[PDB]
RNA sequence: GGCGACACACGUGCUACAAUGCCCACUACAAAGCGAUGCCACCCGGCAACGGGGAGCUAAUCGCAAAAAGGUGGGCCCAGUUCGGAUUGGGGUCUGCAACCCGACCCCAUGAAGCCGGAAUCGCUAGUAAUCGCGGAUCAGCCAUGCCGCGGUGAAUACG
RNA sequence: CGCCUCCUAAAAGGUAACGGAGGCGCCCAAAGGUCCCCUCAGGCGGGACGGAAAUCCGCCGGAGAGCGCAAGGGUAGAAGG
């Protein structure tokens, strides 16, 4: 995984939402394209839609669910099995 | 009888706990154990190697005493079992045995047992006994790895005087017994 | 063998170091 | 009891890793263990082995408040 | 097992499995039949169908070609039989002297 | 139950054996063999109990072992599993989890072949 | 986002199933190439990947660099193992704006199938086959076990 | 087509029809004699593998179990183990 010596990588324009959220008091929907940000303490109980290539999911963040990435609770492929 | 720690302490420490928990006004009215039945469900010899002489070794040494056949009530297709047939162990220790079989069991069985959590709180009768079974013989320390051919664990019933499960809870606790919850 | 990283025949095919493989 | 047909249970002494001796009754006089209750993590408080841990995780990262505020 | 495949066209399962009950009558001959592999396709004239088969005695290639894609496989079915049958019997020929 | 749950094979080195336990592999197999100053190369047969207690105490309280190992990386899944991230849908799906083809092979994750 | 999907099926390959072997430690012997936001000596921190220092080299000068099999010693003792290294858990490194899908590498733990392979089928006639490692193009990094080269060790057999 | 059990059979016995239903043509060396001891099925709760049902423990449970085999009678204050 990404070096510890770099940072916590959020893409900014995702995170200043979250922060101006918080403030004023939480919650929209965030649409977001940003897989690649960190789900970070600060976006806790918030619920985010990822847009998976197709669609935005939304994305209800939890204490659990915290160390991952965005793109890891919106699957990008349709796979109901075979035959 | 003979001097033992745990039917000592029954008597020292547990009878007067137990007197003060509850408030029993005739000293017959106290939880008291009545007897610990053990039992060997096998029946993985009731054809094969119906030598199951080999478990009713290892019980006698875990015991002292030597264990009696049991046989099936009646026949059965699905178990491939017909009436008659040798199909378990069951010895039934009271008194001084009965006190030391419990003694190690607490002392040494019991933590021996693998990823041990403690015993399970709601296996009591609701009559005021309890029940729990073990999946080795292993555990106990008469029995040494060489001297065992296979697997095989057991039943055990510890009967109590008492007539409810909170008392028997109380005795048995008091005694040593280790509950998870 | 060389399919093992743990070891040093591993770390050679595979053109690595560590300690298994030292420099 | 009926003669012959047990083990005869003598005085013994069941020797445990941690030092505990325990003054009992068997058929083996002499028996070592690895483990008692005297020792045996479940028993001794709440004695948690090698993990004390407390999860640690997961807002246990904190590495750390750095992003722009 | 049977590969089919279809170049440059889609087919449909109904069409892969006629194909597999057509490539069938060569079980006739109770021989192995080893990776059999049929490709079909369109040229301008009308449709190919292509098959190469390895058996315990030799190997089987062949084209079928006609406007009607079912007789362009039904005509490869009789180019691959002819050869199986000569590669079954040839061996028959010369036993005596 | 020697040492540690698991009964570790005797005829053969301390080290070699160790690696009978979950969650000991080589690497902490020369760890704990130094930090209880036992030689390496004696075999299980020809340890002194004094030994034993000693391998057997450090090796127990050093790390996580047999059960309880199995019980955190079950619950890691089963959380993964839970949190339904896509690490966790690989899981549920008993599908290879590190990003591997799955049009071929994956077999291990997958098990022997499924006829159709 | 996908080209990386996964009830299945085929082709090419890698690593293997072990003792003519595996592991550790020490010690030899190449060729052809490549290298100025490049190749990196040497030093120090780290088990390590790597990091921070820092000399040299527009390179028959300096660097990649150690070649590996081998040699010498020690361990393993025929077991699904000190064979095999898949799968998965956890912790880190580096590149890159960014490694969720979807990178390579290191470390701890895990330690699968596999006991030499049915019908069938491929290569090779001598420095060949087999086996061993080294380089390069592409290239931020790399999914290379591929490809094009390079040397080391070095057979069997051809009646017809 | 002989034999056994129940019903028809009208509360003693007996009672017919090509009336309604089932069995027998064996078996057991103990499944016989006697002495001693023991008591079921089933329901609920409890107990490793163990399950609706194997063996174990507790409570309730007069007989609904058992008694080689049809049915009826009888039967644990035993004919049952
Ligand atoms: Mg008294
Ligand atoms: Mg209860
Ligand atoms: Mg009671
Ligand atoms: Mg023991
Ligand atoms: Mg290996
Ligand atoms: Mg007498
Ligand atoms: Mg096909
Ligand atoms: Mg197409
Ligand atoms: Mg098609
Ligand atoms: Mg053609
Ligand atoms: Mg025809
Ligand atoms: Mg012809
Ligand atoms: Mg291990
Ligand atoms: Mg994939
Ligand atoms: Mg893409
Ligand atoms: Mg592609
Ligand atoms: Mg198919
Ligand atoms: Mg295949
Ligand atoms: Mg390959
Ligand atoms: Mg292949
Ligand atoms: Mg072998
Ligand atoms: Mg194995
Ligand atoms: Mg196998
Ligand atoms: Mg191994
Ligand atoms: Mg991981
Ligand atoms: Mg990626
Ligand atoms: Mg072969
Ligand atoms: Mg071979
Ligand atoms: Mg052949
Ligand atoms: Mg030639
Ligand atoms: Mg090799
Ligand atoms: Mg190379
Ligand atoms: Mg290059
Ligand atoms: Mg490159
Ligand atoms: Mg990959
Ligand atoms: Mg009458
Ligand atoms: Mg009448
Ligand atoms: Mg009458
Ligand atoms: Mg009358
Ligand atoms: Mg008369
Ligand atoms: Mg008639
Ligand atoms: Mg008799
Ligand atoms: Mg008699
Ligand atoms: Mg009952
Ligand atoms: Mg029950
Ligand atoms: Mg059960
Ligand atoms: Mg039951
Ligand atoms: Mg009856
Ligand atoms: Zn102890």
């Amino acid at each position: 995984p990404r070096s510890l010596k770099k940072g916590v990588f959020v893409d900014d324009h995702l995170l200043e939402k979250v922060l101006e959220l918080n403030a004023k008091g939480e919650k929209r929907l965030i649409k977001t394209w940003s897989r690649r940000s960190t789900i970070v303490p600060e976006m806790v109980g918030h619920t985010i839609a990822v847009y998976n290539g197709k669609q935005h999911v939304p994305v209800y963040i939890t204490e659990n669910m915290v160390g991952h990435k965005l793109g890891e609770f919106a699957p990008t492929r349709t796979y109901r099995g075979h035959g | 009888p003979l001097d033992v720690a745990l039917k000592r302490k029954y008597y020292e420490e547990v009878r007067p706990e137990l007197i003060r928990r509850f408030g029993y006004q005739n000293v017959w009215e106290v939880p008291r154990l009545e007897k610990v039945v053990i039992n060997q469900g096998l029946g993985e010899a009731k054809e094969d190697a119906r030598i199951l002489e080999k478990a009713a070794q290892e019980l006698a040494l875990i015991t002292g005493q030597k264990p009696a056949v049991t046989r099936a009530k009646k026949s059965i297709s699905n178990f491939k079992l017909r009436k008659g047939m040798p199909i378990g162990l069951r010895v039934t220790l009271r008194r001084d045995r009965m006190w030391i079989f419990l003694e190690k069991l607490l002392n040494v069985a019991l933590p021996r047992i693998r990823d041990f959590r403690g015993l399970n709180p709601n296996s009591f009768d609701g009559r005021g006994n309890y029940n729990l079974g073990l999946r080795e013989q292993l555990i106990f320390p008469e029995i040494t790895y060489d001297m065992v051919d296979a697997l095989r664990g057991m039943d055990i019933a510890v009967v109590t005087t008492a007539e409810t499960d909170e008392e028997a809870r109380a005795l048995l606790e008091l005694l040593g017994f280790p509950f998870r919850k | 063998g060389k399919g093992d990283r743990r070891t040093r025949r591993g770390k050679i095919w595979r053109g690595t170091y560590g300690k298994y493989r030292p420099r | 009891m009926k003669e012959g047909i047990h083990p005869k249970l003598v005085p013994a002494r069941i020797i445990c890793g941690c030092g505990n001796v325990i003054e009992t009754y068997s058929t083996k006089p002499e028996i070592y263990v690895e483990v008692c209750s005297k020792c045996h993590p479940f028993y001794t408080g709440q004695q948690r082995f090698v993990d004390t841990e407390g999860r640690v995780e997961r807002f246990q990262r904190r590495y750390g408040d750095s992003y722009r505020k | 097992t049977m590969n089919i495949t279809s170049k440059q066209m889609e087919i449909t399962p109904a069409i892969r499995q006629h194909v597999a009950d057509r490539l069938a009558k060569l079980e006739k001959w109770q021989t192995h039949l080893i990776n059999p592999h049929i490709i079909l396709s369109k040229e301008p004239q009308g449709f190919v169908a292509d098959a190469t088969i390895n058996t315990p005695n030799g190997v089987l290639v062949a084209s079928g070609k006609h406007e009607d894609m079912y007789t362009a496989i039904n005509e490869l079915i009789n180019k691959l039989e002819r050869q199986l049958n000569k590669l079954q019997h040839k061996g028959e020929a010369r036993r005596a002297a | 139950a020697r040492i540690a749950g698991v009964e570790i094979p005797r005829n053969k080195r301390v080290d070699v054996a160790l690696t009978y336990i979950y969650g000991i592999g080589k690497a902490r197999a020369k760890e704990a063999l130094e930090k209880t100053g036992i030689n390496p190369a004696t075999r299980v047969k020809d340890l002194t109990e004094a030994e034993v207690v000693r391998l057997r105490e450090y090796v127990e309280n050093t790390w996580k072992l047999e059960g309880e190992l199995r019980a955190e990386v079950a619950a890691n899944i089963k959380r993964l599993m839970d949190i339904g991230c896509y690490r966790g849908l690989r899981h549920r799906r008993g599908l290879p989890v590190r990003g591997q083809r799955t049009r071929t092979n994956a077999r291990t994750r997958k098990g022997p072949r499924k006829t159709v």
